[PDB]
């Protein structure tokens, strides 16, 4: 029941420094070794370095180096990443993964690290009502446009997660403005389309925003 | 589990200014990466090329100086876990300076059960000096003394019997040249 | 610094089919390679370990092989669980590195996207900014061109696109483009287009409006 | 291999400091002992210090504890003596010698020497004027040409035929002050009489402490 | 501070001579002492160590004796290259002393110089100085007189004499006298000459030209 869980999603500035925990249960700490992986958006993975708990012994990845330093807490059994002076390539998903003799055995849930100049902000939700150049054949489309908003994740639902079968919630997408944008449509029958209200549920955790927008032709 | 390795110096760890050593490592059959850390930095890796047909590396200094002078550990990969570190190696640099002079109290020679007492002298060096039994039990015995050590033996036995040497030191793994015997 | 190159960048197959997937290392490995199995949003699990070996839990259908520079993950017969993106990574040398990654995605038959067009709300329009948004809706393959064009000039930069991963329920994918404007510019022009050109579609298909 | 490269000769003003500096390669600069050897014209060798550069041990010469001031620098590898408050009677060839070899304190590897002149005078280069080969110059078969390095300070002169390619029959006799208060020297080298028309002889003067470089070609 | 005393100053010597050199201490060095060749112009080089070691390069018939206070250098066969002034010098306490020195040469068949005579340059001449070179090339003994005579009057105080120390291939010196005068003076008078004068001449030599 080996178990790596991660510090929550950290919201850095450019040139700032981001320290992400990992703590190590199920396992005997000092007997493994802890790496630390990355993975940029839309991007494969990446090798930062590992730490010997039982030796305090570090080996880091030329790239880093420098802006990097993994170090272990033995009594908390607890690993740590801290990477200074953060460029914008620098936001990812941030694992930590035990290292045994059969390679990286586990990973932790991973690590949001979002590095921009942009402060955290709720989305504005604008309906993308159905018209007759959003209706093909029986069915129409509709959706809700969740617009600038930082950092990222946005949890959109519909008539409170009642229609499921058609929802299409897209990636985010990052705007020039440095803000995120997605759009969650749904493809439903346009005979129902004043028989039945559709409300987009959009969350926000950083934020703190929960909007119910009705979509209406 | 993961077997703890063994660190070793060739020749000997007492290694005269300029001259070459190897220090070898064994680990284990089918381990991937070999380290040797010197004064708690990565100093060299060895990578096995066929690795489960290698259980010892050989690392080597071809001209021995003071700046390689020091403690040596080794540690050896095999998947990503790592050996605990092998003992310690204290590789010590010889004839650096200069030559210290070693009387012995009361003679070269003496009757059982007396009291003998080495000196040592050689200014211009630390306040640490060391003492050495050449071949059969080559073991060091380490003095202390502002300008002059005190290396007392006490009631002689018959074990007590060799030729001893005598080394100056300018810091704990640099020492001097070796004085003339006893 | 050994580069792994995984080959190829993405593959489509059938449930019920043999997947392979390459990997080339710059250098010999000595069999110091890992096989990694990453669903959408989890993070990356243990395949195969040692170039050849199982990892605790991965079924039977998978299996590693090669013994230097040259390793192949295959998959006998592929199952609706086994659809995510694979890596191999080498621990061999410092730093440890991993290959590009292979999508790993179902094969369907060719379906034209219905395209539709949805003008800036009148609530955006408050905001003073305008998003127009052109949305295909159920694909395959993922490959789509559209374009944007105000009042037959065609646009570019001024747009930004997004598709969503492949849906569990048809196997298709789903694609918005979303042209950005200030209220000012939208204000400005008449007819608003997109055009969109698919495999599945025998000539490309405008759908526009009228401000 | 191993070498001791000392800094360039100079001229210095009573009242100035000089800093010699001796450059060591081949070997681990901090196993070896610096000394600094000081030889005043007639005066012979005197030992002025030493510097255990490894932990930056200094051993002095009480005589020159007053000014000389040893020191070692291990991030370039080079020994440093500086010598201030220079009173004329400090100008001679300054040398730095390694001691570690034999740890029976001998100077196994000298450096090349520094010439430092104490005075008021300043520095001017040589002119370089040949001593064509004539008759009057000529022993039958074998002729003696050269060049007369005139009017310059301090020394030292450094005369070479065909930039070092002519060393045999050469002599650069020593260095004659004269009355003006600057030397004079001439480069004499005999040469094969039938080698007159067809080899040409340039003779290559180098004044360091002015920078100058002069060939001359003694055409006859 | 310890007080090294050399002796002799100088010697010289055939070839294939044994030479030897003493060195007294004021106090007990032990054997803590070197020996060290200094040929013209270059630095000293280590000889000798710790008495009768020899250092590596230094050839076999180079040799030191001794113990407390009296110490002696010894070259078995003397070779033309051995011309050089020689030092020991002590390692028991600091300061360490060097002794005076003592200079080597060596004695060969007297040789007459070959006399050779150098009118003043044209470049010399533009400046407005005249320095006339009268050379005497490889010689033995070193003893040899110079006159100068412009328009057969002697020219006593207007010259500077110059040797060379002895050639370590042919050990012979060799020597230049320098006439310096001024264009005006120069210009005055018409035949120049250098009388030479030394053991391997019958009758002294007079090299002369006219202006």
């Amino acid at each position: 029941q080996v178990q790596l869980v991660q510090s929550g999603a950290e919201v850095k500035k450019p040139g700032a420094s981001v320290k992400v925990s990992c703590k190590a249960s199920g396992y005997t700490f000092t007997s493994f070794t802890m790496h630390w992986v990355r993975q940029a958006p839309g991007q494969g993975l990446e090798w930062i370095g590992y730490i010997n708990p039982s030796s305090g012994y570090t080996e880091y990845n030329q790239k880093f180096k420098d802006r990097v330093t993994i170090t272990a807490d033995k009594s908390t059994s607890t690993a740590y990443m801290e990477l200074s002076s953060l460029r914008s390539e620098d936001t990812a998903v941030y694992y930590c993964v035990r290292g045994s003799s059969r390679g990286f055995d586990y990973w932790g849930q991973g690590t949001l690290v979002t590095v921009s100049s942009a402060s955290t902000k709720g989305p504005s939700v604008f309906p993308l009502a159905p018209s007759s150049k959003s209706t093909s054949g029986g069915t129409a489309a509709l959706g809700c446009l969740v617009k600038d908003y930082f950092p990222e994740p946005v949890t959109v639902s519909w008539n409170s997660g009642a229609l499921t079968s058609g929802v299409h919630t897209f990636p985010a997408v990052l705007q020039s403005s440095g803000l995120y944008s997605l759009s969650s449509v749904v493809t439903v029958p346009s005979s129902s389309l004043g028989t039945q209200t559709y409300i987009c549920n959009v969350n926000h955790k950083p934020s703190n925003t929960k909007v119910d927008k009705r979509v209406e032709p | 589990t993961l077997p703890k390795p063994f660190i070793w110096a060739e020749p000997h760890f007492m290694v005269p200014k300029e001259k070459q050593v190897t220090i070898c490592c064994q680990g284990n059959y089918g381990a991937v990466e070999y380290q040797l850390h010197f004064e708690g930095s990565l100093f060299a890796v060895d990578r096995p090329k066929p690795p489960e047909r290698i259980n010892k590396v050989k690392f080597y200094i071809p001209d021995m100086n003071s700046r390689m002078a020091g403690q040596y550990s080794c540690i050896y990969r095999v998947g990503e876990l790592w050996s605990e570190p092998s003992n310690l190696l204290d590789l010590v640099v010889t004839e650096m300076y200069d030559t210290p002079t070693l009387s012995v109290h009361p003679g070269p020679e003496v009757i059982s059960g007396e009291k003998v007492t080495f000196y040592c002298r050689l200014d211009t060096a630390t306040s640490m000096f060391l003492l050495l039994k050449e071949g059969r039990s080559s073991h060091v015995q380490r003095g202390y003394g502002k300008v002059q050590a005190e290396f007392p033996l006490g009631p002689v036995t018959t074990a007590h019997r060799g030729t001893y040497r005598c080394f100056g030191s300018y810091n704990n793994h640099a020492w001097s040249f070796p004085s003339e015997p006893v | 610094d050994i580069q792994m190159t995984q080959s190829p960048s993405s593959l489509s197959a059938s449930v019920g089919d043999r997947v392979t997937i390459t990997c080339r290392a710059s250098e010999n490995i000595y069999s110091n390679l890992a096989w990694f199995q990453q669903k959408p949003g989890k993070a990356p699990k243990l395949l195969v370990y040692a170039a050849t070996n199982l990892a605790d839990g991965v079924p039977s259908r998978f299996s590693g092989s090669g013994s230097g520079t040259d390793y192949t993950l295959t998959i006998s017969s592929l199952q609706p669980e086994d659809f995510a993106t694979y890596y191999c990574q080498h621990f061999w040398g410092t730093p440890r590195t991993f290959g590009g990654g292979t999508k790993v995605e179902i094969k369907r038959t060719v379906a034209a996207p219905s395209v539709f067009i949805f003008p800036p709300s009148d609530e955006q329009l408050k905001s003073g900014t305008a998003s127009v948004v052109c949305l295909l809706n159920n694909f395959y393959p993922r490959e789509a061109k559209v374009q944007w064009k105000v009042d037959n000039a065609l646009q570019s930069g001024n747009s930004q696109e997004s598709v969503t991963e492949q849906d569990s329920k048809d196997s298709t994918y789903s694609l918005s483009s979303t042209l950005t404007l200030s209220k000012a510019d939208y204000e400005k022009h008449k007819v608003y287009a997109c055009e969109v050109t698919h495999q599945g579609l025998s000539s490309p298909v405008t759908k526009s409006f009228n401000r």
